[PDB]
């Protein structure tokens, strides 16, 4: 009966009109390409936000006979029933790129059943709803709404089969209600992530030891238990298991008890992205400013290094970022290396903006830059009419404002310049702050390497480091994402695309993707999994120095084969993976009508085994 | 970015020889940013820039709060406080104090006790009418021409 | 160029705390640009501009001729 | 060879028509490219820049001058 060839689909997530983490990312950035091949056949769903939908969202008019075609009536007249049983939302465009329609459902509009609802869960399958947790109880909410809206579709629509994409946990109860009301509905549920993945690698092992540990209990630990059933369920009743990289695989097989079917990698509105000596400048500029007063190092011999993120201090990697630093420092000192590496951390944190200090530095070096400008442009118009009139250039009035200028870059005795640019809030307590004093990188003239914490996002009117994230990503030579949980890693993978080398990690998601399609590339992949964390520290270091003792001319290549890696990551080509994503759920769904639509019966294990 | 691509488009259009000259694209971005300007309701425009460390009994503020003058459309004046020295660099009123003055239209020093005042007198060298008093050094000064 | 050459030492030495500032290099390519500016002998500056098809005929070459400029 | 993008036409050894066939041989070829080959043709021509500079070409000045005083004074060179 039902249609293969062209069918609906239906993607749900806590995040499609809020921005609320980073599947919001994934699906805004996704939008485009999705669209162009479902046009009004494809629509979003997801809870509506109250306070931001109206920043988001061009709010439709779905009871107009224009709204849908006459082919989609069925979706309309499933919104009517929904809103008949007083189920209140919104329909429209979410305002991203590609424009694609949205149903935000109402879960104040539905509170009433929630007792009704927290309970017909539980009698099918087991999973409590503590009323203290208002994650849960919304995840419920969704769940119940959006499999009544899609047993309506189902039940409404007899042309086209019908595709159910959801994304987490929280945005996973409408699966198991699907497979056990036997709707005819084919669904796939990707993590990006695991609850217990999360939770474990709080404190600081796990790549060796999830093999060996009781799920059951330790959820139970993290007072976690039933969020974890949730999770759990939601990956049998689905159709298709899908996780966003090789290394969350990993994780959930062991954690969730079941293999996932393929990879969903997340790929990138390239495009979006589109020099280097350009915002270089901008760098030198804070630099020089930042350095006054012991500028004893050629910044035509200095590499810019950067770490950048969520502060997360383990997860994201900044402890190996640092420690890797101050050893990479002896291995220049005691090479007597002529280079200089500035290493910025960028990741925001409490504080109360730019230091008095930092500030200063900044100014001064301003005026300096103003003070020779003037005096050149003096000069040049002497040298010129004189020149011109044929047949200490530097008169006394410009000697006195250059000395002054000069004289204000004095640095107090013995100061030195700051590991930070701003005053932190919690300036004891915090982990980089106490990480880069413990391994006593202070930025003295010896140090090969200096250290720069700049603990807030970059802007580019800002008085200090005066770029834009993305300027400024341009303006270094190398990125170094040591992270130790990252089911995918978005702040790897812009580095690259934006054409600059990185290192990466091989219990990162977009680094064990990486390792799959070496070094000279661009990307560098630390084995963080394998190898003891000393091993995995020597490695980064390993690299970095690699980096360092690399000529102008080697250097100049890496980014131009970096710069070309760039459109291998584009949803043009990644999006290829949800096809197959998509495709292996009606082929399990339908295994006949597949089969007459090929002519043969292909694999159903694998979406690589169907492909 | 959306005005120069309708231009290229004018452009293009033009030089082949031999309604809509935004494609639905450019409308949703547009869109996007006029709706990211909406006021919450009923909060109108701060008479402050910044975080005061001591908002409660701060004089300035207190007094414009005494007064009332809380920028609703139906004042006719506004009232903005900048509790810092003006920056070109600064994320808000990037300037100089010296541009700031300049873009200005009137500087008003009503000062009760000021020996001279540098501040009116260089509003003026700058070539921006000012009030000041005639208990300020350059008021009294000012009166004599 | 030259200026800006200036300009960078300028600003590197005094980045650095803690009389001739053009190298000879610089001090050749102005050399040249300045012994370019040469009139050869007695040359005077045009009093026109361009290759004038009538010239001998022309009344305003002629009047300005005839008076002397 | 053609990957640095430097193309050599035979006008030396093919008859002067066949000379003019490979010459157009060598633009279809170009036009036919699509903009990453390109992109990395002139990359690679970029490095060859370098290996044009006196830098490097002088050293050919230097083998010759040598070769002067090899062959002017046999006795004090091969002492030397």
């Amino acid at each position: 009966s039902r249609d293969l060839q062209n069918h609906l689909l239906f993607e749900t997530a806590t995040e499609v009109a809020n921005r609320v983490g980073g599947i919001y990312s994934v699906l805004k950035s996704k939008a485009p390409i999705t669209v162009a091949q479902y046009k009004d056949h494809y629509h979003l769903i997801g809870p509506l936000n109250k306070a931001t939908y109206q920043n988001e969202v061009d709010i439709l008019d779905w009871k107009k006979p224009e709204a849908f075609s006459d082919e989609m009536r069925p979706v309309q007249h499933a919104l009517q029933t929904m809103e008949s049983r007083g189920v209140h939302f919104v329909y429209g465009r979410w305002l991203i790129e590609g424009a694609p329609k949205v149903i935000l459902f109402d879960l104040d509009s539905v509170r009433g059943y929630s007792n009704e609802w927290k309970g017909d869960l539980w009698s099918l399958v087991g999973i409590p709803s503590p009323e203290n947790d208002f994650e849960t109880n919304d995840a419920i909410l969704l769940g119940y709404t959006v499999a009544w809206f899609l047993g309506e579709v189902a039940h409404l629509d007899s042309q086209h089969a019908i595709v159910a994409h959801f994304h987490e946990w929280l945005a996973g109860v409408a699966l198991p209600l699907c497979r056990k009301r036997r709707i005819d509905v084919v669904t796939i549920f990707t993590t990006h992530a695991t609850l217990l993945g999360r939770y474990l690698c709080a404190s600081g092992d796990f790549y060796n030891c999830l093999e060996s540990v009781d799920v059951d209990h330790e959820a139970g630990r993290f007072g976690i238990y039933h969020r974890y059933c949730i999770e759990r369920a939601a990956a049998h009743s689905a159709d298709v298991f899908t996780t966003v990289s090789q290394i969350t695989a990993f994780e959930a097989e062991h954690l969730l008890k079941r293999k996932p079917d393929g990879i969903l990698p997340n790929g990138l509105n390239v495009i979006k992205f589109q020099l280097h000596a350009l915002k270089k400048e901008k760098i030198n500029d804070f630099v020089r400013g930042h350095f006054h007063g012991c500028f004893d190092f050629d910044l035509d011999n200095t590499l810019y290094f950067f770490i950048a993120g969520r502060y997360e201090y383990k997860n994201k990697g900044a402890d190996m970022f640092i420690e890797a630093l101050a050893r990479l420092n002896y291995r220049l000192k005691v090479s007597g290396s002529k280079k200089t590496v500035v290493a910025f951390i960028v990741m925001p944190a409490k504080n109360n903006s730019f230091t008095v200090e930092a500030l200063k530095g900044q100014a001064e070096v301003r005026a300096l830059e103003n003070t020779v400008h003037e005096v050149t442009t003096s000069i040049g118009k002497r040298i010129f009419d004189h020149a011109i009139r044929y047949p200490e250039l530097l008169k006394s009035s410009d000697k006195v404002m250059l000395k002054r200028r000069i004289l204000a870059l004095r640095r107090p005795e013995g100061q030195l310049p700051p590991i930070v640019t701003h005053n932190m809030v919690d300036d004891a307590n915090d982990l980089i702050l106490n990480k880069i004093r413990q391994v006593q990188l202070f930025n003295s003239p010896s140090d090969r390497v200096k250290m720069i914490f700049h603990p807030e996002f970059l802007n580019a009117n800002n008085p200090i480091l005066g770029l834009d994230y993305d300027e400024f990503v341009r303006g270094c030579h190398l990125g170094v994402f040591p992270s130790y949980y990252e089911p995918w890693g978005y702040t790897p993978a812009e580095c690259t695309v934006m054409g600059v080398p990185s290192i990466t990690t091989n219990v990162s998601g977009f680094g064990s993707y990486m390792e799959d399609l070496a070094k000279d590339y661009g990307i560098y992949i630390v084995d963080r999994r394998f190898k003891a964390p000393d091993e995995s520290v020597e490695q980064l270091v390993d690299y970095m120095e690699e980096f360092v003792k690399k000529t102008a001319a080697q250097a100049i290549n890496q980014r131009n084969r970096t710069e070309r890696l760039s459109d291998l990551l584009d949803w043009k080509r990644m999006g290829l993976e949800y096809v197959k994503a998509r495709q292996l759920a009606l082929r399990r769904g339908y295994p006949d009508q597949f089969r007459e639509l090929v002519g043969e019966e292909l694999n159903d294990s694998n979406m690589d085994a169907l492909a | 970015e959306v005005t120069t691509s309708i231009g290229k488009r004018i452009f293009d259009h033009a030089i082949r020889y031999p309604g809509e000259l935004l494609k639905s694209s450019d409308k949703v971005m547009l869109k996007r940013r006029i709706l990211a300007l909406r006021r919450p309701e009923g909060q109108l425009p701060p008479i402050v820039t910044h975080n005061m460390v001591d908002d409660a009994n701060d004089l300035i503020l207190n007094k414009i709060r005494q007064v009332q003058l809380f920028n609703s459309p139906s004042d006719r004046v506004k009232m903005i406080f900048h509790p810092e020295f003006l920056n070109a660099n600064n994320p808000i009123l990037g300037l100089d104090y010296d541009e700031f003055v300049r873009g200005c239209h009137l500087g008003v020093f009503p000062s009760y006790y000021e020996p001279w005042g540098y501040t009116p007198a260089e509003c003026t060298v700058m070539g921006v009418p000012s009030i000041t008093t005639n208990v300020s050094g350059f008021g009294s000064y000012m009166e004599d021409l």
